[PDB]
């Protein structure tokens, strides 16, 4: 109630929100407001994507294919949005990880200058 | 037991002994709860390598 | 629901042979857990009830369990049960614990062998140490012994002239044999409410741990541990149910830091 | 040969039927009979269908009014094999806001005796 959670199933089922106290005869009822993922769909996923040489990862989210293009999106709700310099982080080349996919990494500032 | 409800009477400790186990049962509960004395301290206190 | 693993076990290195059900034993118990089952009245009114979940339904929960952290990371707990690669979910949990997921993807070799010999480990510790279970064996221990009391406790007269009531009743006449057989009663009355109060008392202690265990269940297993030594000494990041006579074992897997370097810092620059 | 007798209802706003449990005994040793481990069942009807568990009998087996009282192996739940692979992902394109109830006990009635 004074805080929002982050323990598995202190506060009801599911990720939660927020709690409501009501009073009961010797007793008290909470009604927990949490948060149920809904309609999930099969996407495919690779831990780096390779440019230039050089291994991207995700910064907040996970990177996922549509059957044809490259994406990065938040975990928890499908979200896609293209593979930039400002939603990844390099690190190292792309011979020590396992499973890294080729794919193009924009740089907004390219087409600027 | 048998100090606290006889002293040093034998007559006493004789009619005790009908009553069958009671006092090593009354003995062996507090010896439990003295055990765990140490281990509620170990538990709190002796959390450092 | 009840989760099964994927007929092909290939986890990106990491192996979970000690702590899935093996299908060469006919109670189809992990590895682990059989080492554990393994290492751990009636006729006087006294009897034992069943348990109303089998052994084996224990063991399938553990499976279903076991299958969706696995499969699914910590998502069969919030909801829908989500697929991930497994090293995909071991670089999430590496980033629970402050640790960047290149971290992970470049030393993935080195931590699925870390993780292997850990839990081999396991198997050898518990199959070489007697006492690893003591916990489970006192409490199978401290109530045999109270069963055991209350049963010698009619060998007792309580002031009668015979701990035998039959003896009573053959030799001596009505008037004279209710009041030997009323200090049998007073006695053997006393030493029964005695044992129901030890019970009770007892009973709490059980559920207190039982209520632990099934918030480690739900903060250990289904989920990863911000908690200092909730789930285990070092950083969190997960843990695996396995069966246990009358108990639940719990093996915790966290991060330590190794091999430390000095180095000169500063606030800012 | 004694045992415990446990008499198994579905409640008299439903029904005045019940199946009886001798405890601990073989249903050779009594005089729908139904051996358990938790005993001789006597008054139930055992099927092979697995249902959620009503009443509890023991050892795996629970009993429900179905008209009349069977028998069966309780069931943990339903089965689930999780698409697995090494470069699959599910994510969530929407998501439900969930209401649930908690009740606890927080005190009870103050007692005095003279
Ligand atoms: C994902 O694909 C599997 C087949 O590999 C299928 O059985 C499953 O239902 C699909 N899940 C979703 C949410 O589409
Ligand atoms: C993947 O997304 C892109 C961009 O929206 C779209 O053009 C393409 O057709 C999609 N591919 C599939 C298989 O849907
Ligand atoms: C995934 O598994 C397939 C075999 O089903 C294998 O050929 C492929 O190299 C694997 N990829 C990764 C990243 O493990
Ligand atoms: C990715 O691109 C590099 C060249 O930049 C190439 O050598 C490598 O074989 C490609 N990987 C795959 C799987 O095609
Ligand atoms: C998993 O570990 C066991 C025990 O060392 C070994 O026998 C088995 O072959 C391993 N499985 C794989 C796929 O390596
Ligand atoms: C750091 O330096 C101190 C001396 O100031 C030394 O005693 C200590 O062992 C060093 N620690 C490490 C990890 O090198
Ligand atoms: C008893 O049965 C009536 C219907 O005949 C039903 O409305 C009522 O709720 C039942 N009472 C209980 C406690 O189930
Ligand atoms: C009593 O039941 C057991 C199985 O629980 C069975 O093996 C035994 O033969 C039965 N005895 C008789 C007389 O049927
Ligand atoms: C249940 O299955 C067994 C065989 O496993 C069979 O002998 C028995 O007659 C069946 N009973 C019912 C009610 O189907
Ligand atoms: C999400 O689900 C709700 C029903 O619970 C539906 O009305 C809504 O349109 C869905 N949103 C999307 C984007 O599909």
């Amino acid at each position: 109630v004074l805080g929002q959670s982050k323990r598995v199933d202190f506060c009801g089922k599911g990720y939660h929100l927020m709690s409501f106290p009501q009073s009961a005869p010797h007793g008290v009822v909470f009604l927990h407001v949490t948060y149920v993922p809904a309609h999930e769909k099969n996407f495919t996923t690779a831990p780096a994507i390779c440019h230039d040489g050089k291994a991207h990862f995700p910064r907040e989210g996970v990177f996922v294919s549509n059957g044809t293009h490259w994406f990065v999106t938040q975990r928890n709700f499908y979200e896609p949005q293209i593979i930039t310099t400002d939603n990844t982080f390099v690190s190292g080349n792309c011979d020590v990880v396992i499973g890294i996919v080729n794919n193009t990494v924009y740089d907004p500032l390219q087409p600027e200058l | 037991c048998t100090m606290y409800i006889c002293g040093d009477s034998t007559e006493c400790s004789n009619l005790l002994l009908q009553y069958g186990s009671f006092c090593t049962q009354l003995n062996r509960a507090l010896t439990g709860i003295a055990v765990e004395q140490d281990k509620n301290t170990q538990e709190v206190f002796a959390q450092v390598k | 629901q009840i989760y099964k693993t994927p007929p092909i076990k290939d986890f990106g290195g990491f192996n979970f042979s000690q702590i899935l059900p093996d299908p060469s034993k006919p109670s189809k118990r992990s590895p682990i857990e059989d080492l554990l089952f393994n290492k751990v009245q009636k006729f006087n009114g006294l009897t034992v009830l069943p348990p109303l979940l089998t052994d084996e339904m224990i063991a399938q929960y553990t499976s279903a369990l076991l299958a969706g952290t696995i499969t699914s990371g910590w998502t069969f707990g919030a909801g829908p049960a989500l697929q991930i690669p497994f090293p995909m979910q071991m670089a999430y949990r590496f980033n629970g614990i402050g640790v960047t997921q290149n971290v992970l993807y470049e030393n993935q070799k080195l931590i699925a062998n870390q993780f292997n010999s850990a839990i081999g480990k396991i198997q050898d510790s518990l199959s070489s140490t007697p006492s690893a279970l003591g916990k489970l064996q006192d409490v199978v221990n401290q109530n045999a012994q109270a069963l055991n009391t209350l049963v010698k406790q009619l060998s007792s007269n309580f002031g009668a002239i015979s701990s035998v009531l039959n003896d009573i009743l053959s030799r001596l006449c009505p008037p004279e044999a209710e009041v030997q057989i009323d200090r049998l009663i007073t006695g053997r009355l006393q030493s029964l409410q005695t044992y129901v109060t030890q019970q009770l008392i007892r009973a709490a202690e059980i559920r207190a741990s039982a209520n632990l265990a099934a918030t480690k269940m739900s903060e250990c297993v289904l989920g990863q541990s911000k908690r200092v030594d909730f789930c285990g000494k070092g950083y969190h990041l997960m843990s695996f149910p396995q069966s246990a006579p009358h108990g639940v074992v719990f093996l915790h897997v966290t991060y330590v830091p190794a091999h430390e370097k000095n180095f000169t810092t500063a606030p800012a620059i | 040969s004694f045992g415990g007798v446990s008499v198994i209802t579905p409640g008299t706003n439903t029904s005045n039927q019940v199946a009886v449990l001798y405890q601990g005994v073989n249903c050779t040793e009594v005089p729908n009979v139904f051996q358990t481990r938790a005993g001789c069942l006597i008054g139930a009807e055992h099927v092979n269908n697995s249902y959620e568990c009503d009443i509890p009998i023991g050892a795996g087996i629970c009993a429900s009014y179905q008209q009349s009282i069977i028998a069966y192996t309780m069931s943990l739940g339903a089965e689930n094999s999780v698409a697995y692979s090494n470069n699959s992902i599910a994510i969530p394109t929407n998501f439900t806001i969930s209401v649930t109830t908690e009740i606890l006990p927080v005190s009870m009635t103050k007692t005095s005796v003279d």
